[PDB]
């Protein structure tokens, strides 16, 4: 009810009367604890555990922090842009713990967390980059219940490589009957990578919403979208056409407008 | 760029069975799904099934419902395709190809191998 929830998929103006609309909204919108993932924790409201995750384009590493402390994963790869200075102290498998993690690390010692750093300046670190995979799939469990992803870039960039990182993954580097749910950061002004999304991965899953947290910015088009329910048949076919999904963005971004409007984003 | 090497055609009686391989190499996570396709004489490319090397797999053909199946070695990137209870209808070059995206036109896929005969005696 309070929750900003659209189904990704589930009579319909034009292609170009949606691309129109879009505009309109996301210029509206212009003109309108540190260490905790408040965002991915409200985008996770129906789960409680996890036990084994991939994490991309962590940043400082909130997210994988939030997945072991409340989720209880056991096992986890981190990758993020961020390296460290080589005089930081605390390593995991020789490789430096970014700051926000070092809360976790009585756990590696006591034999109970394994984490996987993708963090080195002597790693290929950018999931966009071609050979990324190449360069870390030997260190990715190939296990993971949870897959997230939580690049942030500038609005109207075409993010559909770092959903190509993802979508490699699901196609060459996980267990179908383990996976659970995939996470990914979106930006609403990327309708390119959008659609990539419609074409690639949503038809991978039987459920797909977009969640707004009400600790995300009310003037970003930034979104999140859970997929679950990997699907046993692979499908070879679209859940719905390039049309219906801009029609789905356009009621995405009509409903923050609203909820903005209103006057409502929590952060302080 | 991805190859692709086919094996484990031939000749076959009716009723008997053949399994075939689409060894694989180059950039194959970027080609993900791996389907089986063949091509009878002046007949158009038919979709067999395809599965992706994380083991997916897409419906089978209603022509081969229940006798054929596919299957993959991920770590010899390599995909099989089990074809049981043979008929003269089975006869084609059998194709290997590699895509993006699980679709059943033969246009979707840029890799190919060269394909492997399939000959059913009556
Ligand atoms: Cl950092
Ligand atoms: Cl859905
Ligand atoms: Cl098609
Ligand atoms: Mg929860
Ligand atoms: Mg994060
Ligand atoms: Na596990
Ligand atoms: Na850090
Ligand atoms: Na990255
Ligand atoms: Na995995
Ligand atoms: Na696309
Ligand atoms: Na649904
Ligand atoms: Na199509
Ligand atoms: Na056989
Ligand atoms: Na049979
Ligand atoms: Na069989
Ligand atoms: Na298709």
């Amino acid at each position: 009810p309070h929750r900003l929830v659209v189904p990704f998929f589930k009579i319909e103006p034009s292609p170009e009367e949606s691309r129109s609309n879009i505009k309109g909204l996301l210029q509206h919108l212009r003109t309108m604890v540190s260490s905790m993932h408040y965002k991915l924790d409200e985008v996770l409201w129906e789960y409680n555990k996890f036990e084994s995750a991939v994490t991309l384009a962590e940043g400082e590493g909130s997210g994988a922090l939030l997945l072991i402390q409340k989720y209880g994963v056991k096992k986890l790869f981190l990758n993020t842009l961020a390296t460290e200075h080589s005089i930081e102290s605390e390593v995991i498998s020789g490789y430096t713990t970014p700051r926000m993690l070092l809360p976790i690390m009585p756990k590696t010692h006591r034999g109970e967390l394994e984490v996987i750093l993708n963090n080195s300046a002597s790693q290929i670190t950018d999931i966009t980059h071609r050979d990324w995979f190449s360069n870390q799939k030997n260190r990715i469990p190939n296990d993971a219940d949870i897959i997230t992803m939580d690049a942030e870039t500038t609005e109207n960039l075409d993010r559909s490589r770092l959903y190509e990182a993802v979508y490699t993954i699901i196609c060459n580097h996980i267990n179908p009957k383990t996976l659970k749910v995939v996470i990914l950061k979106v930006f609403l002004s990327d309708l390119d990578g959008m659609c990539w999304i419609n074409n690639y991965l949503a038809p991978m899953f039987g459920s797909g919403y977009l969640i707004k947290p009400i600790t995300s910015s009310a003037k970003s088009s930034e979104w999140y979208l859970c997929l679950s329910n990997l699907l046993s048949t692979l499908r070879t076919t679209q859940h719905q056409t390039q049309a219906n999904c801009l029609h789905v963005v356009q009621c995405a971004l009509q409903q923050q407008v609203q909820r903005g409007s209103y006057w409502l984003h929590h952060l302080t | 760029d991805v190859q692709l090497v086919e094996s484990g055609g031939g000749s076959v009686q009716a009723g008997g069975s053949l399994r075939l391989s689409c060894a694989a190499s180059g950039r194959t996570f970027s080609r993900p799904v791996m389907a089986w396709f063949r091509q009878a004489p002046g007949k158009e490319r038919e979709f067999v099934v395809a599965i992706t090397w994380s083991g997916i797999r897409t419906s089978y053909a209603d022509s081969v419902k229940g006798r054929f199946t596919i299957s993959v070695d991920n770590a010899k990137d390599t995909v099989y395709l089990q074809m049981n209870s043979l008929k003269p209808e089975d006869t084609a070059v059998y194709y290997c190809a590699a895509g993006a995206l699980p679709r059943t036109a033969h246009y979707e896929y840029d890799y190919w191998g060269l394909g492997t005969q399939v000959t059913v005696s009556s």
